[PDB]
C-alpha cells in the first residue's frame, strides 16, 4: 500500500512549467510564480540537454525558502531519467575515507554519463525435461507457442542441475554468459519466440567506470571502497579510452547535472578545486543554492558574497529570486493540499495564507497536515479556521518561539 | 445462416506421439539417398554387387573422405536459415514459430512409413 517514496516537501514538484519557448506559466506542474528564476533555469536545462558546452555553473540566490531547492527539483524532474542528476549537500564532501577534493571530483565524475549500446540473444521459456550423463546433458525448453531441445555444455547442465531437475522452472539463458534465473514455477509462460535478439543500452558514469577498472573485484561502488582513485593511471587512461570509444561508433557521452545544495558549507579548498574542475572538457553542468548573504568563507576570515570566493563567483552566473506574495503563497498552499489528501475551505486558505505571510512560508506548509489531523480528531471532513487556530496555538514557529525566551536556559 | 462444414481429420493429442532415434536416422538416410538419386520425387543393386566383393585396402571404402573436423552446423529444414531450435517430436530444426508450424503441418512424422 505504502511505497518507500512518500509525500515530501517537494513531491508536488513534477518539473518546470515552461512553454515551448521557455516561458513560465503562472502555475503549472506544481511550480507557482518565480517566473524570472524559472525561465532562467529553463535556459540552462536546454543547454544541458544540448551538452555542447562544458563546465557551466548557475547559482540561485534570494530570500531563504523562496523555492530555491524547488527550482532544482523541478529541473531534475524535467530532465527526467536517462540523464544523471546528482544532488548533494555541501557537507557530503567532508569524509574520512576520502579527501574533500576527492569527494568533489567523485561527484563531478558521477555527474557525467556514458551511453553504450549492444545486442544480445536471450532465451525465456519453461523447462520440460533435463538429462545429465556423468559430463554432458540435454534440456527441453517450452513456450506457449513452441518447444525445443538443446544439447547443453558441462557448465550449462551443471547450472540447471543446481535447481530442481524436474519440470516447472521458467528460466532465462543469456547465451553470452549463460546465467540462469528461474522466474518461478510455471508465473505464466512467455509468449512469442523462445530466443530473441534484444537491444541493451546502458548509461554508465565515469565514476562507475573508474571503480570497475580500478581493482580486482573492482565494483566497490556499493560501499564507497573507492578510496583515492589513482589519477596517474586509472582516471587519465579512462578518459583517453572514453575519448576513443567516442568518434568510433562504440559509445557517446551524456553530460549530467550536479546540484550542490547549501554550497556555503564548502571551503576555500573546494572552491579552488572547482575553479579548475569547471574548465575540463568532461566537466558537467552544475547548479548551486545559498541562503546566507555576505558572510565569511569557511577556512579564513574573508567576508565574501554567498560565502563563495570572487575568483569562483566570476566563473558562474547568478539568478535572484523574488519574495512570494499573497497570491503565490495561497496558490502554493493549494497545490500542497492537492498533493496531500487534505481539503480546506476558502476562509481556511485565507487564514493559512495570512499565517504563512506573517512569519514564513514553510510554517504554513507544515501546519497543513497538522490542521488536517486535528480536524480529523473532532470527526470533521474539512480543515476549518478553528482547527488552523488550534494548530497555530499548539505548534510554535521560529519567530514566536524565539520571542517566548523570557526564561533563561542553558547556554 | 451458412453452416461452415468443419474438417474431421483432426488428430487427438492423446494419440499423437513423439519419435525415436532409429526412425530419425532412417529419415536422414532416406533424405540423403533421395538427394543422391535422380528421378521422380538400379544403382542400389549396382552397389550391392559392388560390396559383394569388397575388402579393406586401396578402394572406395578406405577412400571415402569421412566426417569433417568442424562441427555440424544447425541449418533449418524449412527455410534453410540458421536454426537454433529443434523439434521435440522428430528433432528437426527451425528458426521461427511459422517455420515450426509449417514443419508440423507438412513434414513432422508424415513421411515415415
Ligand atoms: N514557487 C513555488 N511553487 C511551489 N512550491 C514552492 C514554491 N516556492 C516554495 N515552495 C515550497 O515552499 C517551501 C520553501 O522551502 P525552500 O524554498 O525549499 O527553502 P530553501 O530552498 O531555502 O531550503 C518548499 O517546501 C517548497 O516546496
Amino acid at each position: 500500500v505504502t511505497r518507500i517514496e512518500r509525500i515530501g516537501a517537494h513531491s508536488h514538484i513534477r518539473g518546470l512549467g515552461l512553454d515551448d519557448a521557455l516561458e513560465p506559466r503562472q502555475a503549472s506542474q506544481g511550480m507557482v510564480g518565480q517566473l524570472a528564476a524559472r525561465r532562467a533555469a529553463g535556459v540552462v536545462l536546454e543547454m544541458i540537454r544540448e551538452g555542447k558546452i562544458a563546465g557551466r555553473a548557475v547559482l540561485i540566490a534570494g530570500q531563504p525558502g523562496t523555492g530555491k531547492t524547488a527550482i532544482a527539483m523541478g529541473m531534475a524532474q524535467a530532465l527526467g531519467p536517462d540523464t544523471p542528476f546528482t544532488a548533494i549537500a555541501g557537507s557530503e564532501i567532508f569524509s574520512l575515507e576520502m579527501s574533500k577534493t576527492e569527494a568533489l571530483t567523485q561527484a563531478f565524475r558521477r555527474s557525467i554519463g556514458v551511453r553504450i549500446k549492444e545486442e544480445t540473444e536471450i532465451i525465456e521459456g519453461e523447462v520440460v525435461e533435463i538429462q545429465i550423463d556423468r559430463k554432458v546433458g540435454k534440456l527441453t525448453l517450452k513456450t506457449t507457442e513452441m518447444e525445443t531441445i538443446y544439447d547443453l555444455g558441462t557448465k550449462m547442465i551443471e547450472s540447471l542441475t543446481k535447481d530442481k531437475v524436474q519440470a516447472g522452472d521458467v528460466i532465462t539463458i543469456d547465451k553470452a554468459t549463460g546465467k540462469i534465473s528461474k522466474l518461478g514455477r510455471s508465473v505464466q509462460c512467455p509468449d512469442g519466440e523462445l530466443q530473441k535478439r534484444k537491444e541493451v543500452v546502458h548509461t554508465v558514469s565515469l565514476h562507475e567506470i573508474d571503480v570497475i577498472n580500478s581493482r580486482t573485484q573492482g565494483f566497490l561502488a556499493l560501499f564507497s571502497g573507492d578510496t583515492g582513485e589513482i589519477k596517474s593511471e586509472v582516471r587519465e587512461q579512462i578518459n583517453a579510452k572514453v575519448a576513443e570509444w567516442r568518434e568510433e561508433g562504440k559509445a557517446e557521452i551524456i553530460p549530467g547535472v550536479l546540484f550542490i545544495d547549501e554550497v556555503h558549507m564548502l571551503d576555500i579548498e573546494s572552491f579552488s578545486f572547482l575553479n579548475r574542475a569547471l574548465e575540463s572538457d568532461m566537466a558537467p553542468v552544475l547548479i548551486m543554492a545559498t541562503n546566507r548573504g555576505i558572510t565569511r568563507i569557511r577556512g579564513t576570515s574573508y567576508q565574501s558574497p554567498h560565502g563563495i570566493p570572487i575568483d569562483l563567483l566570476d566563473r558562474l552566473l547568478i539568478v535572484s529570486t523574488t519574495p512570494y506574495s499573497e497570491k503565490d503563497t495561497k496558490q502554493i498552499l493549494r497545490i500542497r493540499c492537492e498533493e496531500e489528501d487534505v481539503e480546506m475551505s476558502e476562509d481556511a486558505y485565507t487564514v493559512l495564507t495570512r499565517i504563512g505571510l506573517e512569519t514564513s512560508l514553510r510554517y504554513a506548509i507544515q501546519l497543513i497536515t497538522a490542521a488536517s489531523l486535528v480536524c480529523r480528531k473532532r470527526k470533521g471532513t474539512e480543515v476549518q479556521v478553528d482547527d488552523i487556530k488550534r494548530v497555530y496555538s499548539l505548534f510554535l514557529d521560529e519567530s514566536r518561539s524565539t520571542q517566548y525566551m523570557k526564561e533563561y536556559q542553558d547556554a | 445462416m451458412v453452416e461452415k462444414k468443419t474438417s474431421v481429420r483432426s488428430q487427438d493429442p492423446g494419440q499423437r506421439r513423439v519419435l525415436d532415434r532409429a526412425a530419425r536416422q532412417r529419415r536422414i538416410n532416406r533424405q540423403l539417398e533421395a538427394l543422391e538419386n535422380d528421378n521422380f520425387q538400379n544403382f542400389q543393386a549396382l552397389l550391392e554387387e559392388q560390396n559383394l566383393s569388397v575388402a579393406e585396402g586401396p578402394n572406395y571404402l578406405t577412400a571415402c573422405a569421412g566426417p569433417p573436423s568442424r562441427p555440424q552446423r544447425p541449418f533449418c529444414a524449412v527455410c534453410g536459415f540458421p536454426s537454433p531450435y529443434t523439434c521435440v517430436s522428430c528433432g528437426a530444426r527451425y528458426c521461427t514459430v511459422r517455420c515450426l508450424g509449417t514443419h508440423q503441418e507438412t513434414r513432422c512424422l508424415k513421411w515415415t512409413v
